[PDB]
C-alpha cells in the first residue's frame, strides 16, 4: 500500500479510488505489452496501405 | 537463300522486340510496386536500388 485516498466512514461511489497498491511490477509489462502494440500497430497499418 | 535467311532473322526478331518491350513492362511494375513500398515503410532503400537496376 502506497497511500489510501477516502475518508473513513464516507459514502464512497461505484468506482471511486479506495487505495494505491504498488505499480512497480505492473508499469513494468504494461510498457513492455504497450511497446509490442507500437510495433504491431505500424506494421498493420503498412500492410493495409500496401495492400491496396 | 541469303535474303530468305534475312527476312528470317528480321521476322524473328521483331517478336523479340515484342518480348522485351512485355519484359521492360513486368520490371516497370516491380519498380513501381517496390516504390510503393518504400514510399510507405515497408522495403528499404536497399530493394528500391536493387529493383531500379
Amino acid at each position: 500500500i502506497l497511500k489510501r485516498l477516502f475518508k473513513e466512514g464516507s459514502d464512497v461511489k461505484a468506482g471511486q479510488q479506495l487505495y494505491q497498491i504498488d505499480p512497480a511490477t505492473y508499469e513494468a509489462d504494461y510498457q513492455s505489452a504497450q511497446a509490442n502494440l507500437a510495433s504491431t500497430q505500424e506494421q498493420a497499418q503498412r500492410y493495409k496501405l500496401l495492400v491496396a | 537463300a541469303s535474303v530468305a535467311t534475312a527476312y528470317l532473322t528480321l521476322k524473328a526478331d521483331q517478336a523479340q522486340l515484342q518480348l522485351t518491350k512485355d519484359t521492360l513492362g513486368t520490371y516497370q511494375k516491380s519498380f513501381d510496386l517496390t516504390q510503393r513500398s518504400y514510399d510507405v515503410g515497408v522495403a528499404s532503400a536497399l530493394d528500391l536500388r536493387q529493383a531500379q537496376t
